């Protein structure tokens, strides 16, 4: 039996007074339908997407006061932000505010209003060049398209890691921030499923539309040819790729970064592509494996301005050694395949990485900082009937973004204790849950026993 | 001349997942300088519409979403404060019992009289120094007293 | 932290954290001192010499071995060599990993225990292990069954290892390695008569040895193609000095292996040694082997060493049977690789040797606990 | 759902459901376990290994065989065998049917009391039953009376059945099995001398048994055709290295049936043995078992036994009456088949044994209960 209308109109899932779950899920869906959008627990707040228009923009709140520390005022989403402000002020070292799931278009957009009441920290501190939303809307096509994938219950959902900086020479209006570099997922190129997508990039670059590049990119537009790509889903009826390609087009030239790089740039996934096609053959009498001589090496020679005979020989049948210098033999078919796949897939990876230093260059200014505030996306779990290594290993790392909640709940909780007189009854939940983890974790880790044996 | 920037002890061509342990590793370092904040989001609809609530997966994003275990860590807390004045302005019914407002009558007092009344406990309450700390059940067995108490 | 491992299988002497590909450096393991009078009274006399330092410094300087027939000489002399090692190279401290230990198999229990005694006393390390050549030449192969010939600068081995296990009757080891091949060399070169005796000079040969040699494909034609021709005839330099040319005294060399009369012993060699192994071990086994044979380190580096032992095992082999060998390229390394791998797996933090039982129990520990 | 059963006629072991028309896969019954120091530290350590993956991996693995005559040596190595059967190939859950057994006739009760006691406790099975191979036999054969001959990996058997019922007196018994057999096998083959003992050497023989073996017509006579010619011997190729070529050692092995002198004892034999039980046997009934003659399973693989037997009874028998003998192809699975009939009636509903009765009283239930 239920904590009754008191308990019924609060604020707060974080002042539960009975713990069942149906309790606080019944009781928000109460605020849905009254649409009440704020919604509170731990010590924060917890958000829907309305998917209607309000103007909860509207400055007559935003502006008009910073507002209260959490008891004191109705719940948004703007005083989390707010309180972190004048704590950080204080404080003066850097907090981050970490928003969770909700992988397609309200976390997005939150996320770009945000930023906006970013802007409105700026009016707050100081008034008197893309807009900063704007200039993060620079990014967004061209990495969503870049670092998005789907999921068999998601469609556009995103498996690089990013996080999201904010850098403070000022106090004043704002100062610049950074998005940055974070767990990627490198085997989602080594595999898919028959009704799974690879790095949409590809799938959207191998679309028909930009005459020249097709052939330029030594490529035929069919996905259908290259087997390591064609492992997928053969396409998303109806995300149209033409258009998404123009996009493309736009934010690579609003880059003011020049053609012929980026050209080359993803000519270089391009190659990725054509390595899957790459495949050896064994000898007799004789392990090694071995080649099959073809016009996609010479594509690769091309693209590279490496010559393919140097590949031939350099690498497959590779040379290390120094203090003297020794050469390397007779791979296995295996170890062939792994290994070229391994490069394709570094070499992606470090396109991603440079993809940072001219970009966050546009971003980046002489304006100082002393201190930072700091966005992230996902602490990303999702559930398959059906699962792989990886999804679980992010799953892990999302529980360990838990243990990491826990632990600090834990002390200011004993803090709170402290406040008012009375003595800790409780010990830590980053070590209790820690424990859960430290069962996929000793020095002995899960993961490093499978990857050593 | 992408190549100088394709290109540039720990291992080598090894201990790859736990590369990707190191590269979260340092990042959760960083991030314990930090003061966090936090939010968790959700679709409650089947869809992004003004159409209405699908529930099931918001039940189990809700069960990826802490709170709701994070509430069952914290129910153990009894994690509950409430404030005397309010409390009490509801509460001292049963006491029927008159000794003057201020301190004559520490909430505490009050409590502790109203308490022998009624219960004796640390684990359904104990007392804190402005407000006052409860076994979740508690605050619904104290009204569920109220209603009962002036409806006779 | 990380983990370390040395390599002590003789000739030039290996070290490396686990997961590098390859050991940092290497060295010889020669240890010389003065020959003469220490004449500038400039000159900081050091007594004691190792490593391509001596290497260069060699001429006045006058050798010594510290290990026979894998068998380490002279104990002090190693902790030279060991503490130069660590310090110079590595610029580790023994606390800093655990550290493993490579070992001639079957061979004396007095090296296992000065050996431990002495790394955990004088160096004080937080884990120790030794183990046996064959297992790291698998490991790195990559076959869990099978034979392994590896004759290095020291004793010469047959080991097959089946998958999992030892089969310590099966094994045979041998002092036939190419030092004391070299040491023929001489007795041989001086027919040409160009002749040099001292351990430097020897060395040298070294050299001649890598540049030189290759493997008799047949005696017989070989001899024939001698009283033939002179392109088995080749000219080489003094590392200094002259140029010298060198008949079938090359190739004459490797066949001591198949011949050991040279210098003259009896053991039918290594083809029919490995052969007569095979008879020993059980009847079913012997398929996977003569799929799965495989050779490494010192002498093995010849071309040619493989196909010639193949005619060989064809001619004692019923012929009936597939029959083929590995013959990789990095063998004189792999040692130190499989080591390598052999350090990565979390049950050797099962397995090592602590400090504790050091304290608690003696040297006697190991002879239990490792092979 | 449906009905399941196990054959434990000893050889490879044989289950599958009622109505499929022949068992999914079948295994030895060998059990092995390792032999060596367990030296690649990377392997998995197993202590136990069973079936084909043994057979694989027999070398150094050594064999233990639960089953002595029949008599099933040590119950725990049997629940490791059964329950490898039932998780690995069988998929199935001791819950999911009624499970039948398949029993030597005539031996310990010891056997029926721990099999049962082991099988409702330690699995779970809803319905049990133990049966007598002869029966079974019949089934299959179908004809309702008979005699049956079937000499397997197990202890060798006469018992005549007349139709609907047992004659337990009449019976006999016998451990003559070709295991003991091939076993005599090796103090043969020293004469030629190619010698080798061991449990793996042994099941070797087992495929010259299947390839090389054939019944002999006449003693006397072969021997003469032995000094006249080879086409008696033929060439045969070690599992893995050597051709081998073998004598009247084939035939010879077989008349130790007929003549166990050649590993001594006195029972006159497979032939003398049906005669002397016949004459037990009441006189009126004998026509139809000179009609009716049935024979199975793994000696009886060999070529030609029928035709020697018929010569022996028509030694014996009055020659005035008609004879003939059976020898179905399948024998070797005639049992398991013969089970799948006798689960297929309903009948066994009324008399499967159920978990109750295992409640309500023990082991003993069965002796009253089963045959
Ligand atoms: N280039 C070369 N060609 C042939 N043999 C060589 C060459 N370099 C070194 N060796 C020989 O290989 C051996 C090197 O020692 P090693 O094989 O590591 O012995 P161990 O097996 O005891 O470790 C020595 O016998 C050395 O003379
Ligand atoms: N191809 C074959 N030829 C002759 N005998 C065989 C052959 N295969 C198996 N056997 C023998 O048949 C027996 C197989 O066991 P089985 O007949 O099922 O015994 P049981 O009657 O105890 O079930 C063993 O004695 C085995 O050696």
């Amino acid at each position: 039996s239920m904590n009754p209308p008191k308990y019924d109109k609060i604020e707060d899932m974080a002042m539960m007074t009975h713990l069942h779950e149906p309790a606080v899920l019944y009781n928000l869906k109460e605020r849905y339908a009254a649409w009440m959008i704020y919604t509170y627990s731990g010590l924060f707040c917890v958000t829907v997407n309305p998917y209607k228009w309000l103007p909860v923009y509207n400055p007559e709140v935003v502006a008009a006061y910073r507002g209260k520390k959490r008891q004191e005022a109705p719940p948004h989403i703007f005083s989390i932000s707010d309180n972190a402000y004048q704590f950080m002020l204080t404080d003066r070292e850097n907090q981050s505010i970490l928003i969770t799931g909700e992988s397609g278009a309200g976390k997005t957009v939150n996320t770009k209003r945000v930023i906006q009441y970013f802007a409105t920290i700026a009016v707050t501190g100081d008034k008197k060049q893309g807009t900063l939303e704007d200039q993060i809307i620079s990014a967004n096509p061209l990495l969503e398209a870049f670092g998005n994938a789907k999921t068999v219950r998601n469609d556009n959902s995103s498996r690089f890691g990013k996080f999201i900086r904010i850098h403070f020479g000022a106090t004043g209006k704002l100062a610049s921030a950074d998005i940055e570099t974070y767990l990627l997922e490198k085997s989602r190129v080594t595999f898919q499923l028959k009704a799974e997508r690879s790095y949409h990039i590809f799938y959207q670059i191998m679309s028909n539309k930009k005459p020249e590049l097709i052939e330029m990119l030594l490529i035929t537009t069919n996905p259908y040819d290259f087997a390591y790509v064609s492992q997928g889903e053969i396409t998303v009826p109806s995300i149209d790729d033409q258009e998404e390609l123009m996009a493309t087009d736009t934010a690579v030239d609003i880059l003011g970064f020049s053609a012929d790089e980026k050209v080359a740039i993803y000519k270089l996934t391009g190659a990725v592509m054509h390595y899957g096609n790459m495949k050896f053959k064994q000898k007799q009498r004789e392990e090694q494996a071995e080649p099959d001589g073809t016009e996609v090496a010479d594509k690769a020679a091309y693209l590279t301005s490496l010559n393919s005979a140097d590949l031939l020989k350099a690498l497959c049948y590779p040379r290390v050694k120094v203090g003297n210098e020794y050469v390397t033999k007779g791979q296995t078919v295996q170890q062939v395949y792994n290994s070229v796949g391994a490069l394709a897939k570094s070499m992606y990876e470090k396109m991603f990485l440079w993809m940072v230093t001219r970009i966050n260059q546009q971003l980046d200014t002489k304006q100082p900082r002393q201190y930072f505030i700091g966005v992230l996306d996902i602490a990303g779990f999702e559930i398959f009937d059906f699962n792989t290594l990886e999804q679980l290993c992010i799953n892990f790392t999302n529980e360990k973004l838990q243990q990491f909640f826990n632990h600090h709940m834990f002390v200011l909780e004993q803090e709170e204790y402290k406040k008012e007189g009375i003595d800790w009854e409780f010990i830590d939940f980053g070590m209790d849950l820690a424990a859960c983890i430290e069962l996929i974790e000793k020095p002995m880790g899960i993961f490093s026993i499978l990857e050593e044996e | 001349k992408t190549l100088a920037f394709l290109f540039s002890k720990g291992s080598s061509f090894q201990t790859v997942s736990a590369l990707f342990r190191e590269n979260l590793n340092k990042l959760m370092t960083n991030l314990k300088s930090t003061h966090p904040h936090f939010v968790r989001c959700l679709i409650p609809n089947e869809t992004k519409t003004p159409g209405a609530m699908e529930h099931e997966l918001v039940l189990h994003q809700l069960r990826c979403n802490g709170v709701l275990e994070g509430i069952r860590i914290c129910r153990k807390g009894f994690p509950s404060r409430i404030l005397y004045a309010d409390f009490k302005q509801r509460y001292k019914v049963l006491n029927a019992s008159a000794i003057p407002e201020g301190q004559f009558i520490d909430s505490k007092k009050a409590s502790e009289k109203l308490l022998g009344s009624i219960d004796i406990d640390h684990t359904q309450y104990k007392f804190g120094h402005t407000k006052v700390f409860f076994k979740a059940g508690l605050l619904g067995t104290l009204e569920e007293m109220r209603d009962e108490k002036l409806a006779q | 932290t990380t983990a370390l491992v040395c390599d002590n299988g003789s000739g030039l002497v290996k070290a490396g954290f686990a997961g590098d590909d390859a050991p940092r450096a290497v060295f010889p393991s020669i240890v010389g001192r003065p020959r003469h009078q220490g004449v500038m009274v400039g000159m900081g006399q050091k007594d004691s010499y190792v490593g391509d330092e001596a290497q260069s410094k060699r001429g006045i300087l006058t050798l010594k071995y510290p290990i026979e027939h894998g068998i380490i000489t002279n104990w002090d002399d190693m902790e030279k060599i060991w503490h130069h090692t660590f310090y110079n190279e590595l610029r580790v401290a023994p606390e800093e990993h655990p550290t493993l230990l490579t070992e001639a198999p079957l061979n004396p229990k007095a090296n296992r225990e000065k050996m431990t005694q002495i790394m955990f006393e004088t160096f004080n390390v937080p884990a120790m292990y030794v183990a046996i050549q064959a297992v790291l030449s698998l490991y790195a192969s990559g076959r869990t069954t099978g034979i392994v010939l590896d004759s290095g600068d020291g004793v010469t081995h047959n080991v097959p290892i089946y998958e999992g296990y030892a089969l310590p009757h099966a094994i045979m080891r041998l002092d036939l390695a190419g030092r004391d091949l070299t040491d023929y060399l001489m007795k041989i070169l001086t027919e040409r008569g160009y002749s040099f005796v001292t351990t430097a000079e020897r060395e040298i040969v070294r050299d001649i040895k890598e540049k030189l040699c290759y493997v008799a494909l047949d005696f017989e034609n070989e001899m024939a193609t001698a009283a033939s021709s002179s392109s088995l005839e080749k000219s080489y330099e003094l590392p200094d000095g002259q140029v010298i040319t060198i008949g079938n005294e090359r190739f004459r060399c490797p066949e001591t292996l198949f011949q050991p009369s040279f210098i003259g012993m009896e053991s039918a060699g290594i083809h029919e040694t490995t052969y007569n192994s095979i008879m020993k071990c059980d009847i079913d086994i012997r398929k996977d082997l003569y799929a799965n044979n495989v050779m490494s380190g010192g002498t093995t580096m010849y071309p040619g060493i493989a196909d010639r032992m193949q005619k060989e095992i064809t001619a004692l082999a019923p012929s009936t049977m597939k029959i083929k060998i590995i013959a990789p390229p990095e063998r004189k390394y792999s040692v130190w690789i499989g080591g390598s791998i052999l350090a990565s797996l979390s049950t050797f933090q099962q397995m090592w040797i602590t400090k504790q039982e050091y304290d608690e129990a003696g040297p006697s520990i190991v002879h239990r606990k490792c092979f």
